[PDB]
């Protein structure tokens, strides 16, 4: 896992869980003081920045799983969304996604239409029209040989 | 025989290793169910556009541009932060200044990352190919499969093991086609002495020779019987499995030519073997489990192209030390060394004489190197 | 019927087998502070095993006569002096000590 | 059953029976003129010379086996003084490498004389002849016993018919000590 | 549910190097016709001849079985008791 | 790590495939690999040989000690128990004789008969094969070989010493060297010391033939000059880099 980058996603986790619950307004007021959206290319290898921006996205949808508040959910999935929708690097690095992660995130969106939290089923539904989830068994590569 | 009754979700089993046992075929099939997708044609954009977004807004759930018109607005670039990444609190700003003066002692410019590059153009040779034909085309929710082989011994065995090649493999095309695909050194390596004959052109390698190759997943053989020519060691191995009760169960025999990816029973992350020559094993470690999309490669044609390569160090000759060994020598005076290698010229110009005369007694074969493929 | 309540032993070659001649004793060695509230019980009964016994609850009486045996065949000064000095029977106190030697043991265990 | 190659058995352990019952006869032979297997139990011994043997025949592919590997793969039970039988016939044949030229000069210990064990019973009769002139004991014997069989001071000191009344009165319980014993074993 | 023990569907049941090999250890004399024939016509000459050339050899345009193959390492002469070796050489 | 998932390696069955790849001949890259030897290794080589060497000198020697020893022990004459106790003092003199000679002559000449494959399966335990031990003993573990590095008065010798003979023999070129080396180390420093053979000069059609490599089996910038060699005899690396790097 990256190591900064987890203690970066979780600060801005923490701050979400201080701001209000899904409303846009503090997200924007996030971006404006602290801009989340830090560093994309700076100036490093390709496949560094690559890899890096990939690992990014990958522990933030790994940590977007279902038991935290409406505040931390929240804030990792539109961390994810912004990541993607500012991707700086030349490839859309997708977002890695679990199998059943769908069906939760399809449990997510009829809660959402069941509940009256607007412009969250907005911007994920924008998210999911951007194409950006690539989903598989587990949200890294793993084999025997380690 | 039908597959091993369980769900199509990969229950986990061990923590961080490996999963269940679960299909593969009903795996893409309620993978694709699940969802409509129609989204990897890369058609997003190249006017009325309000009115548009207005009736879809009307088939959702909320058919009104309250929350939409001030989203859209939000979401966008010209308010995102080239310049400097610094004067502001941050944490991995300081790592990455730390890497920033690391790199300035000693890297140079941009280079010494021949993997790193490696690895870019594996992936950009898959970016929006289109296949020469137009029934070529690859069908929406196609399973990919991510899949490890650790064929050989020569590497690091202390570098926390990456040992060989990587292999991507589509679900509805057959076992055959990964078969012949993997490239392994045992079917470009030859057999034979030809010492007395050294301008002989070797015939019928061991590709041709030994035909025979069987997969082993979950207890499952799946057997190669399209060529006349291919024996079965399958055979062998439930002879010694049932000779004695050692613990293991009735084992099933299959044709590789009937069985695709989709039919197989598989746990992403366990190993499997794929035998062939006799005792050339591969591990074969199937690791992901994936959907195609309009970023991956849409020609079914050239799938098998490997997203990953191992480098392989080629025997240079022991005698000029300046061209890779062709030839492989034992038994000979002449030879510094028994397991010696030489290349064309030397071997030429050292065991002959100037009318091609085998000088000395010794016992010479085709080295076919390791490092051939790449 | 046995439910799989049993595992099969695979034992007993059928080729021969030895014999052992030690089976049960394996007696379990003494200490400094033992050896000294030994002597004081030695001192304070005499050479009644018995009652030795039954105020050793944790040490077997067969234990208590080869220890006895082994200094009278070693140390011989000692038992003399033992046997010289007298203490009237202390029973209460005897418990405490027998208390006190119980920790020692846990506290032993525990290092 | 190192004779015939079974399943479990395979057919790297398997050895000769004609030449490891010779060797193991040598061995035990030695053992017998070098005061081994006098007062000890003699199985445990035949067991560390089949060992030696078997571990002699191929010493490469059986330098790492062990005693009770040996006996797990033999499904023999382990005598307990084996072991023991084992570092002294290990030592003897050290002592035997010592006398010969070559092996000294090796300097060769407990783990590599075992590849040539064979050759120091090739000639063992002169080997065990200079072995004696440079007696076997148990260990506890052969540590320095500067004084064996301490001579006893004689003490015959017998009075005139008996010492005192003193020592009657001191072996006669009081009644105190009475009264508490019947208290406690009341 | 001699070495001719097995009959000709055992034979054909057995791959073609296998059903190749005992033919030769059979018969030691049969022309490259004769040999597909009783192989049969579905089987390719290319593979009839990659499996023959390696337990037969060429002697006046017929296909003679190699003397290994009669006579494996561990066998002896059944007259004579001299090694396997000998009678390869002989043979040869 | 493991490579044995089907047969765990307790009863693997050697199949007929297995067997017929076994006798072909067909060695891949498996037994051909070596393996760089180390300094405990050369001194249990010197220790073997030099046993081994003593083991049979000594053999027929003790042979006839015993013989002496059942000649003292089953004749009961007195006039020839002198002289058999003459010639048993005799050899012991003669064994005194061979514990005492240095241990400088006992190691043998370069090309001797001795036990090689006795020798490994007894100290390296197999893991040295008996070729490879041979070899190591015959041109690199002997005492007369010089260690002295080429004091650059070989060089210029051995360039017309080996051109005369044609680099069609192994011995004769050491030997007209005369400095007391292998014609291993001596063709080994040569052909570092000397430069390739120098193909060609910019020819079209080795240009064309790159570039086709290039095409065909490179991934990215990096370029595997190894590789572009492998196909093309007579170059060297520093120049073919910074030849083909440009223009």
């Amino acid at each position: 896992t990256p190591p900064g980058l987890q203690t970066d996603c979780e600060a801005l986790l923490s701050r979400f869980q201080e701001t209000d619950s899904v409303r846009f307004e503090d997200f924007t007021e996030l971006w404006r003081n602290m801009k989340f959206g830090t560093i994309f290319c700076g100036r490093m290898r390709n496949l560094e920045k690559n890899m890096f921006t990939k690992e990014a996205l990958a522990l933030a949808w790994r940590y977007f799983l279902p038991p935290y508040t409406f505040q931390i959910r929240v804030g990792a999935l539109y961390l994810l969304y912004g990541l993607y929708n500012t991707q700086l690097c030349q490839p859309k690095q997708k977002i890695r996604v679990a199998l059943k992660d769908w069906d939760e995130v399809l449990k997510f969106q009829q809660d959402l239409v069941n509940a009256q939290h607007f412009d969250a089923a907005y911007i994920f539904r924008k998210l999911r029209l951007d194409r950006a989830f690539h989903f598989t068994a587990m949200p890294k590569l793993l084999s025997y040989r380690m | 025989v039908s597959g091993s009754g369980g769900c199509n979700f990969p229950e986990y089993e061990l923590p961080e290793l490996n999963t269940r046992a679960f299909h593969v075929g009903a795996f893409g099939e309620l993978w694709r169910g699940r969802l409509r997708g129609a989204g990897d044609l890369s058609l997003r954009e190249p006017a009325a556009d309000s009115d548009r977004e207005d009736a879809a807004v009307a088939r959702d759930l909320d058919c009104s541009l309250e929350a939409a018109a001030e989203l859209r607005a939000v979401c966008g670039l010209d308010k995102l932060k080239e310049v400097i990444p610094e004067n502001t609190d941050l944490v991995t700003l300081g790592v990455r200044k730390r890497f920033l003066e690391h790199r300035e002692e000693t890297i140079t410019i941009d280079r010494a990352c021949r993997q790193e590059t490696f690895v870019y153009e594996m992936e950009s040779h898959a970016i929006g190919k289109k296949p020469e034909n137009s029934a070529d085309m690859i069908e929406e929710g196609e399973l990919i499969l991510s899949v490890n082989i650790l064929y050989p011994v020569i590497f690091h065995k202390h570098k926390e093991h990456k040992p060989y090649q990587t292999m991507l493999v589509l679900g509805s095309q057959k076992l055959t086609q990964l078969r012949d695909s993997i490239r392994c050194v045992s079917d470009l390596q030859i057999g034979g002495e030809f010492s007395n004959t050294p301008d002989q052109a070797p015939e019928h390698i061991s590709k041709d020779l030994y035909k025979s190759a069987f997969f082993y997943f979950e207890g499952t053989f799946y057997n190669d019987k399209r060529y006349p020519e291919c024996r079965d060691l399958s055979r062998t191995i439930i002879e010694w499995s049932e000779s004695h009760d050692r613990g293991y169960g009735k084992f099933q025999t299959a044709r590789m030519e009937d069985f695709t990816f989709n039919d197989l029973c598989i746990k992403l992350g366990f190993p499997y073997l794929y035998c062939h020559q006799g005792d050339c094993e591969h591990v074969i470690v199937i690791t992901d489990i994936r959907l195609v999309h309009h970023d991956d490669c849409l020609d079914r044609t050239l799938y098998p192209l490997l997203i990953k390569k191992h480098w392989l160090w080629t025997r240079k000759c022991f005698v000029c030390k300046m061209y890779t060994a062709r030839w492989v020598t034992n038994n000979d005076s002449f030879a510094p060394e028994d397991p010696c290698f030489f290349c064309d010229v030397c071997f030429r110009m050292l065991h002959y004489d100037s009318e091609g005369n085998k000088l000395g007694e010794f016992l010479a074969y085709p080295y076919v190197d390791p490092g051939t493929f790449n | 019927c046995v439910v799989e309540e049993n595992d099969p032993i695979f034992e007993r070659g059928s080729t021969t087998t030895y014999s052992s001649f030690r089976k049960n004793y394996y007696s379990k060695p003494w200490s400094n502070k033992e050896t000294d509230m030994f002597f004081l019980a030695i001192s304070m009964v005499g050479t009644d095993f018995s009652m030795i016994g039954q105020l050793f609850p944790h040490r077997a009486r067969i234990e208590i006569k080869n220890k006895f045996k082994r200094e009278e065949k070693t140390n011989g000064w000692r038992i003399d002096k033992a046997f010289q000095e007298k203490r009237p029977f202390d029973f209460d106190f005897f418990a405490h000590l027998l208390q006190k030697v119980l920790a020692e043991e846990e506290k032993r265990k525990q290092k | 059953k190192l004779f015939q190659a079974s399943p479990s058995v395979p057919a790297k352990y398997v050895e000769d029976k004609e030449k490891m019952l010779s060797r193991t006869m040598q061995l035990v032979e030695l053992a017998n003129e070098t005061w081994l297997v006098t007062g000890r139990h003699p199985l445990p011994v035949i067991t560390a010379a089949t060992f030696l043997a078997w571990q002699s025949l191929q010493p490469a592919d059986r330098l790492s086996c062990s005693l009770a590997r040996f006996c797990k793969l033999a499904n023999v039970d382990l005598p307990y003084p084996a072991s023991s039988r084992l570092q002294e016939l290990l030592a003897v044949l050290l002592r035997m490498a010592e006398q010969l030229a070559w092996l000294r000069v090796l300097r060769l210990d407990k783990r590599s004389v075992v590849k040539h064990i064979g050759d120091l019973l090739q000639h063992r009769q002169s080997l065990v002849r200079s072995a004696f002139r440079d007696l076997l004991l148990p260990p506890c014997m052969l540590k320095s016993p500067k004084r064996i069989c301490p001579v006893p001071p004689v003490s015959t000191v017998t009075g005139d018919e008996n010492i005192s009344d003193s020592e009657i009165e001191q072996y006669l319980r009081t009644p105190q000590e009475v009264r508490d014993f019947q208290r406690a074993q009341a | 549910q001699p070495s001719n023990v097995l009959s000709m569907a055992q034979l054909r049941t057995l791959p073609l190097a296998d059903q190749i090999k005992i033919l030769m250890k059979n018969v030691k004399v049969m022309p490259f016709a004769n040999l597909m024939s009783l192989l049969g016509p579905s089987i390719d000459s290319v593979a009839v001849l990659r499996g023959i050339q390696k337990v037969a050899m060429l002697v006046q345009g017929n296909w003679v079985v190699k003397s290994d193959i009669l006579y494996p390492k561990d066998s002896s002469s059944p007259h004579s008791g001299v090694p396997a070796e000998v009678l390869c050489r002989g043979r040869d | 790590p493991y490579f044995k998932d089907k047969v765990t390696g307790v009863g693997p069955p050697a199949n007929e495939d297995t067997r017929e790849k076994a006798a072909q001949g067909i060695k891949a890259f498996e037994e051909l690999l070596v393996t760089k030897w180390k300094n405990w290794e050369k001194a249990l080589l010197r220790k073997s040989v030099v046993s081994d060497r003593l083991q049979r000198l000594l053999q027929p020697k003790l042979l006839k000690l015993e013989y002496l020893h059942q000649k003292q022990s089953k004749v009961s004459s007195e006039l020839e128990r002198q002289a058999l106790e003459k010639q048993g003092r005799e050899a012991e003199k003669e064994i005194q004789d061979i514990n005492q000679l240095p241990e400088e002559a006992l190691l043998g000449n370069r090309l001797d008969s001795h036990d090689w494959e006795k020798i490994s399966n007894i100290n390296f335990e197999g893991s040295r094969s008996a070729e490879e031990i041979r070899k190591f003993w015959q041109n690199s573990e002997h005492p007369s070989i010089n260690k002295q590095e080429w004091s650059r008065e070989e060089e210029e010798r051995l360039q017309a010493i080996a051109a005369a003979h044609g680099h069609l023999e192994w011995q004769k070129i050491a030997e007209e060297l005369g400095t007391s080396r292998s014609a291993f180390q001596c063709l080994q420093k040569f052909q570092q010391h000397n430069k390739a053979l120098k193909r060609k000069e910019w020819t079209e059609e080795e240009d064309r033939m790159l570039t086709q490599l290039v095409q065909e089996m490179r991934v990215g910038s990096h370029i595997p000059y190894r590789r572009i060699v492998y196909y093309m005899e007579g170059r060297d690396s520093m120049q073919l880099i910074y030849r083909w790097t440009k223009s």
